């Protein structure tokens, strides 16, 4: 009796969200985050898909999901590290050397 | 356990639009580890409890300990003296384009048939009966995923 | 059933009332009273093997509360995961990504 | 279910593989030696392509709900197995210029291999799902191996970032997919629906997000814009893994889905997927014009190519020999783009420091490397379409395919876009045996000659004699 | 062609040079002024912090680690050059305990001066009064008799066990181990009993006169040192064993800032660690003095 | 309004808020007994003039930081400062809130258990790195930074040396675990379980010999907030081994309730000669430690208990 629209909606939400995050900030911390907050929506997502129909599939892709997002942030992060190390700071915009 | 869901869903969705307009790093990151926690009282409100407890336990327990611990290294810098992002001529057209997919994503979820979610607590034990059974190559290529993943983070993530 | 209820609502209130008791010892000790540089990686490094060796102990989390209903051929494919596991952290021990230590 | 040891057999080049990447991780361990760990790698590589001989001895069946073993798998293995090993091969060289550790290089390229394998047999969303990210992820670590060079940074950082996001919007859309549907098997997306009501909303918007996602992963119109600079700033033996072996793989697994999903014959998904494919040809052959550089004349390349692909993809319910065509213009794809990223590489090596230019310096290269340059242009023309090579073979398959199935506007769209690359390639070619103003001494360097040069034989014999390459595709056929 | 030639006991803005016979002894007027400059100095230290004046050179982190110090050997500052947890370069900031013990030495007479003496190390006691009384009596031409060393000797030795289970205690402490301080200034109190009963105080008993002791030894003094002396060696035994032979103090301790004989001898480093070098060089069996050869 | 099922609900809060009670007062009232039984470790006394025995030195501290002056400092953020012991004392309180000390008395009789304490863990982890940011001190950043490191080494292996006894348990239900300790004690089967479990529970809780403080900007009540927090969690990981590894509240004489009170008692008694026994290693030790050796220990633990269990399966 808690309808499946409704938490398909609210992974919609959240993931439209960390989007608009991922592309209207400059900093690419906060596109790391907003990186985050999209796959763990999709997660989310398939969390309330595997709870609808009574299956285990949902948690199963739902461990998988955060396996890539432990494994993805651990990369950026590295990432931004090293662009941290050698240009002493996060523009994103100021990497953009390639073009055309 | 109706209304545990959507009070969790707005704290979600309140503290992830904190998260993606504000500007001291540290505070991003306690809103975001605020919906983490929200989103893992959805799991459990729907009866995923392994869900939400790596919820917790790894994505509200480990991944954002790293953000925190790598935003603590940079000591975060001509960030907050710009403010960029909250001029409308930055903002206003990604918002309208998040917008209209949102209503697009909204509009294909409508039409689906849906008999409710019961709600039926899936221990974990269930979910590793089927994660050694039907989804065997999945765990040993996970731990293939998370291999590359910490030897890609190890390379990059040196001094020297 | 009532005794799940019962549970739900200890529960609740025991959350409630531990979170008003430190809230309120916070608010009477402000009340009370009168008045008057660069880190190195490692962090980075040893922050990133817990995330990696947490996200594989969930999947042994998993598998540790069925294994009765896993069989023997569970327990091979355990065997494998943990192998990979123990790989990897022979691998990172012998290159000095552990090693605190220069 | 269970795992029967037929099932382990079938599942050989996987095993293989994975026993290579521990392997090579223990000899890491052990002691850092280039010689040796790059040797194991490509002991393991051939050992799962000779192993391919037992899987296909063994038969083709279901081992798990996640994987489906058939000749599809095993030729999709094999073409992602050779990609990996010449990978390897011009990887080589490449890192005997490299200060920093050279032995983590392998160690990916074996797992983005074993994601290819992956997907290759994939059968399940899990299993497409966990097969992009067991590529994209070395690949993160590939592009910016060297990331002490600025380029090279830039590409990982673009490329990590954008995958990213497709991943989420691929997972999204596989949500979505399983919400509706209830099973996450292939064979089973849109199975309930009937009477004509294929054409779901949340199962369309699903694939959609599955679309966008893959079309990333593909580079098709307009998830197309990362690939000139991660082509362009990654190493080159890493171009050459992400332009063969990535395609190639993320391709055939979208053949089997698009193959086995009852929703795949759904009208709407045909003209988004012919529109994409119209843009992906006319775009990737419109912007190549005027591209000095040769990196990202060739990520331009890869996305028209991959349109020529898409448009053989959309008739595959209408034509049988669809498969076909995608197997043997894959197969000349892969050739042709080794041949081209392997004369990129070679030139390219050693990795003369982080602090220095990449750039080629194509002109004049047939007065100091008349071999390579001969294998270039073998290439440039095959990539062309144009007869006597196997690129030819390919595109008369696409086209081929394109009238069976009366898409004449994306036969239009072949045509054009052919005359676009046409102008361009031979562009390069006639700059290769022009006059340059002004501007290797070990075994694993010809190693890498060889390669390119093998490459070069078999797209002109087969260019001129294909019927070896048509009858080990249509031996690959999958189950039914 | 000195280096850095910087004050190293006054600070940096002080005028005149205070060992000189012009230079007035007693202590000045003070100012909240000059307390309030000085704290602001202070303040903006870290703000305004050069490394060139110093004696350093050249991720390379600068910290202090004083100027408060919480142990009982003082407080002293430390400026640490550090690449991650590496130090490369390290000046030690000292003066902030100076008394102006050798000023004093200008301005006392011979005989009261002793307590001065007594305040030079303070663990010491008696051990410190001995060699300016030895020196005085250099000066005065007078030979002690013999149950004179004796008797100084006791005090000597006694002191000598105070100061070193007070370092045993102190070490421990810092690798860890929190109990055996506790025992060993139980340990301590034993000894000081002793020394308040001969001297009549505890740890500066200036005790020790130009031709001999302030008085004789108190008549029931052999039953304290029979006592201690039967209580010291079970102390000590269980001392070694609870903490000394822990394997983590041994891996916090062993291999710690180690140097052989060249690097003792070319910095003037005597006592421990001079002997734990190789080099069998006591004072009181090269160069013997208040009859130590008798023991 | 008098109805049998209102009464239930009423008994089983009026329990959960009993335990509430009675684990706080345990945390404040072994601060103090941490200060008598480290004098009875050091042949001395410890505070006993402050009332009967010295039982009113708490009721005194606690005046005392009630009335001291409240600081926060001023170019702080307000929020994370104040958030800090917050996390440090709620954590692992709702970590003790799983823990059963008698049949029928048990706050929460949840599915996952365990789990909750390792969420709990992951919370604590959090109280540290804010306690140390928000202090605006790099001297207390660096240290909280090394402290999380050490306390991130040793939760990497807490849950797999937790992990034996739930694989022999079959379950995450610590109902089910003291259940399953019926015949024999999870310490005699789970032994390199116990002694990982231990460590690491030692470890999270950044109690000796695993302790450029990140405390020293806390003051007032914060501080108190902080102390009750790390004795709050001495007790749940006491009662937690209690649970997990000795059976719980199972005993052949004693009531059950005594039986676990003994129990807990014991293993407080052994966190305070664990404090007045060992010295501290190193840091580098102690993370190579955490990361060689006891982690391996856990997964071959695992390892062998799955093949032993599945040996004994006919
Ligand atoms: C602001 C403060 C936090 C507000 C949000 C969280 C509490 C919302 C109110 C919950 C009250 C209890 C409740 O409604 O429980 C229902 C349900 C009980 O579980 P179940 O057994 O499945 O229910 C069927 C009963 N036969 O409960 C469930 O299924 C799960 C209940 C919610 C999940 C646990 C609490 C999550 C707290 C998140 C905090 C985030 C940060 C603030
Ligand atoms: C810029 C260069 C590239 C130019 C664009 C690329 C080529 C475009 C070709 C457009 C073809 C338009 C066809 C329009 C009718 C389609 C529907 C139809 O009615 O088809 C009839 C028939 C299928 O019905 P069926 O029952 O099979 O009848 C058998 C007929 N004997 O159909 C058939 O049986 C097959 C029909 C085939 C028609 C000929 C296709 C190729 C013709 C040569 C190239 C185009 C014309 C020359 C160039 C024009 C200017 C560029
Ligand atoms: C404000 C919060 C008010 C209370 C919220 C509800 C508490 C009870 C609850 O969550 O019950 C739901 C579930 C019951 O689990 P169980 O009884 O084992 O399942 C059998 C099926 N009925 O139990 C659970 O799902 C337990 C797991 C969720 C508990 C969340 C507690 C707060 C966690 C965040 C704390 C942050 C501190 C900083
Ligand atoms: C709720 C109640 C809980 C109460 C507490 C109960 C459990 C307490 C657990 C305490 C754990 C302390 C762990 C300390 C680990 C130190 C590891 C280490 O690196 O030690 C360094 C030392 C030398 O190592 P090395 O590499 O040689 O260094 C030389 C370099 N110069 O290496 C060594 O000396 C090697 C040995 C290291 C320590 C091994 C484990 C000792 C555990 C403590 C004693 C437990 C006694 C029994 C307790 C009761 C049991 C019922
Ligand atoms: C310095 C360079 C900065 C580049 C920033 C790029 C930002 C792109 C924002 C795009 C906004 C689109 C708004 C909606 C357009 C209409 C709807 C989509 C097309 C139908
Ligand atoms: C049509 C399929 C491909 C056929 C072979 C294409 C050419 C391959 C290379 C052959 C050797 C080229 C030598 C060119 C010499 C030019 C000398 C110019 C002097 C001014
Ligand atoms: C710039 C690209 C131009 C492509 C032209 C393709 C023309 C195809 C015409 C198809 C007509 C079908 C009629 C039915
Ligand atoms: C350190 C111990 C913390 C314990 C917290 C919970 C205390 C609960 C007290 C329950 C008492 C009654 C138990 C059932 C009856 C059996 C025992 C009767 C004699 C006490």
């Amino acid at each position: 009796m808690i309808p499946l629209q409704h938490g398909l909606i609210l992974a919609a939400i959240l993931f439209v969200l960390g989007l608009t995050g991922l592309v209207i900030r400059r900093n690419l911390l906060f596109m790391l985050i907003g990186l985050e907050i999209m796959i763990n929506a999709s997660a989310l997502a398939f969390v309330v898909a595997g709870s609808y129909w009574g299956q285990t599939d949902g948690q199963v892709m739902y461990i998988l999901a955060i396996s890539l997002a432990a494994a993805e942030a651990s990369i950026g992060l590295a990432l931004l590290l090293q662009l941290h190390r050698r240009r002493q700071n996060l523009n994103i915009d100021s990497v953009s050397e390639m073009r055309g | 356990m109706e209304f545990a869901f959507y009070i969790c869903g707005l704290i979600a969705i309140l503290a992830t639009l904190r998260v993606i307009t504000h500007t001291n790093p540290v505070h991003a990151l306690l809103y975001l580890i605020i919906s983490l926690l929200a989103i893992s009282g959805v799991f459990f409100s729907l009866g995923a409890y392994f869900a939400g407890a790596l919820e917790i336990i790894v994505y509200a327990g480990a991944i954002m300990v790293l953000f925190v611990f790598v935003v603590m290294m940079l000591n975060l810098s001509e960030i907050e003296q710009e403010r960029q992002w909250l001029k409308p001529q930055v903002w206003i057209g990604p918002a309208i384009l998040s917008a209209i997919m949102l209503v697009v994503i909204v509009y294909a979820i409508l039409g689906v048939n849906d008999q409710g979610i019961d709600g039926t607590p899936i221990s974990a034990k269930a979910v590793g009966i089927t994660l050694f059974g039907p989804y065997v190559l999945a765990v040993e290529l996970a731990s293939m995923l998370l291999l590359a993943g910490l030897v890609v983070a190890f390379h990059v993530g040196r001094e020297e | 059933s009532t005794e799940v209820i019962a549970h739900h609502w200890a529960f609740a209130i025991f959350l409630i009332v531990a979170i008003g008791l430190c809230c309120l010892m916070l608010v009477g000790g402000w009340f009370l009273g009168g008045r008057a540089l660069r880190l190195s990686a490692k962090f980075y490094l040893v922050a990133m093997f817990f995330v990696i060796f947490d996200v594989e102990a969930l999947y042994l989390f998993a598998w540790s509360t069925s294994i009765r209903e896993s069989g023997w051929v569970g327990f091979v494919e355990a065997a494998i995961f943990i192998f990979v596991l123990l790989a990897g952290l022979v691998y990172l021990v012998r290159i000095g990504a552990l090693d605190w230590t220069p | 279910m269970t795992i029967t040891p037929q099932n382990l057999i079938a599942l050989l080049p996987l095993l293989i593989v994975g026993l290579t990447v521990v392997v090579v991780m223990l000899s890491i361990a052990w002691r850092r030696n280039h010689f040796l760990n790059a040797t194991l790698s490509v002991i393991g590589l051939n050992a799962a392509l000779v192993s391919l001989w037992f899987v296909g001895q063994a038969g083709a069946m279901d081992v798990t709900p996640l994987m489906r073993v058939d000749g599809f798998a095993m030729l999709y293995t094999g073409l992602v197995l050779l990609a990996s090993l010449a990978t390897c091969t011009f990887a080589y060289p490449w890192l005997e210029g490299y200060n920093d550790n050279k032995d983590e290089f392998y160690l990916l390229v074996l797992i983005a291999a074993l994601g290819g394998i992956l997907l290759a047999n994939a059968n399940h969303l899990a299993s497409l799902f966990l097969g992009i990210e067991l590529i994209s992820l070395p690949l993160f670590g590939l592009v910016g191996y060297a990331f002490r060079q600025k380029r090279s940074l830039e590409a990982s950082i673009k490329y990590t970032i954008l995958s990213a996001a497709a991943s989420s919007f691929l997972l999204f859309g596989m949500a979505l997919v399983y919400a509706q549907s209830g099973d996450l098997s292939f064979v089973a997306l849109g199975k309930n629906l009937g009477d004509g009501m294929l054409n779901e909303p949340l199962l369309l918007a699903g694939f959609g997000l599955m679309i966008v996602g893959l079309g990333f992963k593909l580079s098709l119109v307009p998830f197309h814009l990362w690939t000139p600079d991660v082509y362009q700033g990654a190493p080159a033996p890493v171009s050459t893994f992400l332009a063969t072996a990535s395609k190639i793989a993320i391709f055939g697994v979208v053949m089997r889905l698009f193959l086995y999903a009852p929703v795949g014959d759904s009208e709407a998904i045909r003209v988004v997927l012919a529109i994409i494919a119209f843009a992906s040809i006319i775009f990737g052959n419109l912007m190549a014009l005027s591209q000095t550089n040769i990196k990202r004349l060739l990520g331009y390349s890869s996305i028209s190519h991959l349109g020529y692909l898409l448009v053989a993809l959309i008739a595959l319910q209408t034509g049988e020999m669809s498969m076909e065509a995608v197997g043997v213009y894959l197969a000349g794809y892969l050739f042709s783009s080794l041949g081209a990223f392997g004369v990129v590489s070679l030139m390219s090596s050693p990795y003369r420091g982080p602090d220095a230019d990449s750039l080629f310096s194509y002109r004049g290269l047939f007065w100091h490397r008349p071999i390579l340059a001969a294998v270039m242009t073998v290439m440039m023309l095959s990539l062309a379409g144009i007869p006597m090579t196997l690129g030819f073979i390919g595109k008369f398959y696409v086209l081929a395919v394109g009238v069976q199935a009366h898409l004449w506007w994306l036969v239009g769209a072949v045509v054009v876009g052919s005359a676009i690359g046409l102008y361009y390639y031979l562009r390069v070619a006639v700059s290769l045996y022009l006059h340059a103003p002004e501007q290797p001494s070990n075994w694993q360097y010809s190693a890498g000659g060889i390669v390119v040069l093998i490459s070069a034989l078999l797209v002109l014999v087969l260019g001129v004699w294909p019927q070896p390459l048509i009858s080990i595709v249509r031996l690959a056929m999958p189950l039914m | 062609g000195h280096p850095n030639l910087r004050r190293i006991m006054m600070p940096q803005t002080w005028k005149g040079h205070p060992l000189r016979k012009d230079y007035p002894a007693r202590a000045t007027e003070f100012s909240p002024f000059e307390l309030t400059k000085a704290k602001q100095d202070l303040e903006m230290e870290a703000l305004t912090f050069k490394p060139e004046e110093w004696g350093m050179k050249r991720d390379f982190m600068f910290l202090n680690l004083g100027p408060n110090h919480p142990s009982a050997h003082g407080a002293f500052r430390i400026v640490l050059q550090l690449d991650g947890e590496e130090i490369v370069d390290c000046v030690p900031d000292i003066g902030y305990h100076h008394r102006g013990a050798e000023k004093m030495g200008e301005r006392q007479s011979w005989h009261s001066y002793i307590p001065y003496t007594d305040r030079i190390e303070y663990l010491g006691g008696c051990v410190n009064e001995m060699p300016y009384v030895l020196a005085v009596e250099k000066l005065a031409g007078i030979t002690v008799p013999d149950r004179v060393n004796v008797i100084r000797v006791m005090l000597s030795e006694l002191f000598r066990i105070n100061s070193h289970l007070l370092y045993i205690s102190t070490f421990i402490q810092d690798v860890g181990a929190m109990t055996p301080v506790f025992f060993a200034f139980t340990d301590r109190q034993k000894i000081y009993d002793l020394v308040e009963a001969i001297t009549g105080f505890r740890m500066h008993p200036a005790w020790f006169r130009i031709g001999g002791v302030a008085h004789d030894l108190p008549r029931g003094w052999d039953r304290l040192l029979r006592e201690f002396l039967d209580w010291m060696p079970k102390r000590l035994a269980s001392y070694e064993k609870a903490a000394l032979q822990n394997t983590i103090l041994k891996g916090r301790s062993q291999g710690v800032a180690a140097y052989g004989a060249k690097e003792a001898l070319e910095w003037g480093t005597t006592g421990a660690g001079l002997r734990a070098t190789g080099i069998d060089f006591d004072v009181r069996k090269a160069r013997p003095y208040s009859g130590y050869e008798n023991f | 309004w008098i109805s049998p099922e209102l009464i239930e609900i009423l008994l089983t809060i009026l329990k959960a808020v009993v335990i509430l009670l009675v684990v706080v007062t345990c945390g404040a009232f072994m601060s103090f007994g941490e200060r008598r039984l480290l004098g009875l470790f050091q042949n001395r006394y410890g505070p006993n003039r402050v009332g009967w025995g010295g039982s009113l030195q708490l009721v005194a501290d606690m005046i005392k930081m009630f009335f001291k002056e409240d600081w926060i400092p001023k170019f702080s953020d307000r929020v994370i400062f104040t958030l800090a012991p917050m996390i440090a004392f709620t954590s692992l309180l709702l970590a003790f809130a799983i823990v059963p000390v008698s049949p029928g008395w048990v706050v929460a009789d949840l599915n996952i258990g365990i789990l909750f304490f390792l969420m709990m863990a992951g919370l604590a982890v959090y109280a540290v790195l804010f306690a140390g940011w928000s202090s605006n001190n790099k001297y207390s950043l660096l240290g909280a930074m090394r402290a999380s490191a050490q306390t991130l080494s040793y939760e990497v292996f807490l849950g797999l040396s937790l992990m034996g006894v739930v694989a022999q348990a079959g379950s995450f239900n610590m109902t089910d675990i003291v259940n399953s300790q019926a015949h024999v004690w999870n310490v005699i089967p789970q032994f390199f379980g116990f002694i990982t479990f231990a460590i690491a529970g030692v470890a999270v809780c950044h109690r000796h010999p695993f302790d450029d403080g990140y405390h020293i900007e806390y003051s007032g009540m914060k501080f108190g907030l902080f102390f009750v927090g790390e004795y709050i969690g001495i007790v749940t990981i006491s009662a937690l081994m209690v649970t997990l590894f000795f059976g719980g509240w199972q005993g052949p004489l004693l009531p059950p309730f005594i039986w676990f009170a003994l129990k807990t008692a014991f293993f407080m008694m052994m966190f305070i000669l664990i404090r007045a026994s060992l010295p501290r290693p190193r840091y580098d030790q102690v993370m190579s430690f955490g990361w060689k050796i006891c982690l391996p220990l856990t997964l071959i633990n695992l390892l062998v208990t799955a093949a032993v269990i599945l040996w004994q399966a006919q």
